[PDB]
């Protein structure tokens, strides 16, 4: 398994926590406002699938962090919505090809105030999402963090108005 | 045939050696891959030697990253 961002700089496989560096482009919507789209901003495929195919899920305890840590909202993972902070594991994407496929992952903010928005400055933790592996060749499981860090300056409304 | 499969192990574990040594992987991931690729080779009945071979790469690759 592995991962890059939409400028080719490769996402770290485990370790320490990765940083992983996106742009965040909100979008106001009745009751949800849309955070980040992460598809647009990381792909992942498997290098090696003649000899084991990932299967990758998003963890419990993902969510917000930074100075968006006392929100929260909604996640959706490949067509489905599900609370954030996660309380349950995803369902998982399966990777068994060198090709490149979006990570099929956005971020949603609830709004909690009538025209509200925070200010976000690059390089800002926005995000801490928690990451497992597993194979078809064992049971073993190997967990790991993305910190998802905003690329640009922009402000992320917390209510139902667009920031002019 | 085999040698297909024998041929796929070592070059998962170069890549593997390979994103290690450039900081693509954590050592822990590494520690995971070797495991997995291990799995590999014994569910697909691979010559012993070459497991041996691989996994001796893939130490000495976690050993420096340890270091490091």
């Amino acid at each position: 398994f592995a991962c890059k961002t939409a400028n080719g700089t490769a996402i770290p496989i485990g370790g320490g926590s990765a940083n992983v560096y996106v742009n965040l482009a909100p979008a106001v919507n009745v009751g949800q406002n849309k955070v980040v789209d992460l598809s647009t901003q990381i792909f992942c495929h498997n290098d090696y699938p003649e000899t084991i195919t990932d299967y990758v899920t998003l963890q419990r305890g993902s969510a917000y962090g930074g100075v968006l840590s006392s929100f929260s909202g909604t996640v959706k993972y490949n067509g489905s919505s599900y609370p954030f902070p996660t309380t349950s594991e995803t369902p998982r994407v399966v990777y068994n090809s060198r090709t490149d496929k979006p990570w099929p992952v956005a971020l949603y903010l609830t709004p909690v105030s009538s025209a509200g928005g925070v200010a976000i400055k690059a390089g800002s933790l926005i995000a801490v999402l928690i990451l497992r592996q597993t194979n078809n060749y064992n049971s073993d499981d190997f967990q790991f963090v993305w910190n998802i860090y905003a690329n640009n300056d922009v402000v992320v409304p917390t209510g139902g108005h667009h920031h002019h | 045939g085999m040698a297909e499969k024998e041929a796929a192990l070592t070059a998962a574990a170069d890549g593997t050696v390979a994103a290690l040594a450039a900081g693509n992987i954590g050592v822990d991931y590494a520690r995971y891959r070797r495991k997995a690729l291990v799995a590999y080779a014994k569910k697909e009945g691979l010559p012993q030697a070459v497991i041996d071979a691989v996994t001796a790469r893939l130490d000495a690759a976690i050993a420096a990253a340890e270091a490091a």
